[PDB]
């Protein structure tokens, strides 16, 4: 019969179908495992690739972020210092306004001959008492020379009493006039040899006073810091 | 000259070499699952082989047996089956007094 | 006959190999997808970090808690101001 078997033609068909089903199923399982492992490897490798770069990103991100909070802190510090600086500057300007207004008042008295005349006379004599020479050179403003030349007798008479051990011969009104923007009032008295000079102007007295009165005022309104 | 007078160059089918008996058509070449085993069966057990070889092991190809050779004492069959069941098949065949001929082709 | 079954099983093996081939194609595609998706995630992450730092810098009355002291300084000053000026004037003009 050219067909060696113990099964019916349908049984051998069932068996063949069974075997090819085995093969097909094996292939399907193999494929399933392939794809599963492929998914797992996908996840692992993606994670690794990302991590390898984030390790470098976070590295410089940390450095940049560290230098930002520092910048904020420095900003806060600079502001905090700026405010204190504004306080100290406020104190200084406060002490400035007083001497400025004082200078203004001196400039006011300077342009008031009714009160300026006895004051001007009082300053000229004091300078003479500190000079103590028979002759003296007086250097004043161009506007004051008229007032001074009208009261020379008064000056010489006043000086000849407070210093009887040192008479006064001649008072010389200099041709060199004081500066308009430097001197508001007063005189500058020099000697014949022009070695000793006595600046008895309002500005000079105010400055010399400010050299010693300013810290006194400062340490009276407030306290030493 | 077709009528050739031959002589006994070998022994019986159970122990003789098979290089001058078999041919490429008898074997299943290039298969991940399938392979071919040769079985020498004593003549008194021919019918016994024919009705039991399909269950000697699992994954034996049904109705795949064919008489390859025959002498005075033996009949040489070939059977196709899955490679992973060759061991079980040969063991079972040896248990039933059959002589599995080892033949590794390529 | 053997071929009527052998050819069947061989055909089955062929279809099987096709299946496995499809699976392997899937594998290659996933292997490349790993790198592509990695690229996208890296870029999106970098953008996110840059956005984080930028938002940290763009968001993160300083002279209000000092004016109360400045007004106090001006008060203390102006209180004894005229007196001080008066003393200063009468010190310069009076030898």
């Amino acid at each position: 019969s050219s067909a060696i078997t113990a099964l019916t033609p349908n049984q051998v068909n069932d068996e063949l179908n069974k075997m090819q089903a085995f093969i097909r199923k094996e292939a399907e399982e193999k494929a399933k495992e392939i794809q599963l492992k492929a998914d797992q490897e996908y996840e692992i490798e993606k994670t690794n690739i990302v991590r390898n770069e984030t390790n470098n990103i976070d590295g410089n991100f940390k450095s940049k972020l560290k230098k930002a909070m520092l910048s904020q802190q420095i900003t806060k510090s600079t502001i905090a210092n700026k405010m204190r600086l504004k306080v100290l500057s406020a104190r200084e300007q406060s002490l400035d306004g007083i001497f400025e207004e004082t200078k203004e008042k001196l400039s006011g008295i300077a342009n008031n001959r009714d009160e300026y005349k006895p004051i001007l006379q009082s300053l000229i004599v004091e300078a003479l008492l500190k000079l103590l020479e028979p002759k003296a050179i007086v250097k004043a403003l161009e506007r004051d020379v008229d007032l001074i030349e009208s009261m020379k007798d008064d000056i010489m008479r006043e000086y000849g009493e407070k210093a009887q051990r040192a008479p006064l011969e001649e008072i010389v009104i200099s041709n060199d006039y004081l500066n308009k923007d430097l001197v508001s009032g007063g005189v500058v008295v020099s000697n014949a040899s022009d070695k000793i000079e006595i600046n008895n102007t309002l500005e000079e007295r105010l400055k010399l006073l400010s050299e010693e009165a300013l810290p006194a005022i400062r340490l009276e309104l407030y306290g030493p810091s | 000259n077709l009528a050739a007078a031959e002589r006994k160059k070998t022994g019986d089918l159970s122990v003789r070499s098979l290089h001058d008996i078999v041919k490429p058509e008898d074997f299943v070449l290039n298969s991940e699952h399938l392979t071919t085993v040769l079985v020498a069966v004593p003549k008194s057990l021919k019918s016994d082989f024919e009705k039991s070889y399909e269950t000697l092991s699992k994954n034996v190809v049904p109705a795949s047996a064919s008489v390859i050779a025959e002498d005075a004492e033996y009949v040489l069959f070939n059977v196709h089956l899955f490679k992973k069941n060759v061991q079980e098949f040969t063991t079972a065949a040896r248990e039933k007094k059959f002589i599995p001929r080892e033949f590794n082709y390529s | 006959s053997q071929k009527n079954g052998i050819a069947t099983l061989l055909q089955a093996e062929k279809e099987a190999h096709e299946i496995v081939s499809k699976a392997r194609k899937y594998r290659q595609d996933k292997l490349k997808q790993a790198k592509t998706d990695a690229a996208k995630e890296i870029d999106s992450y970098k953008i996110q970090k840059d956005k984080e730092l930028k938002e940290f810098e763009q968001k993160n009355k300083a002279e209000a808690g000092v004016q109360g002291e400045l007004a106090e300084i001006k008060k203390i000053a102006e209180k004894k101001k005229d007196d001080v000026v008066k003393i200063l004037i009468e010190t310069v003009i009076k030898p």
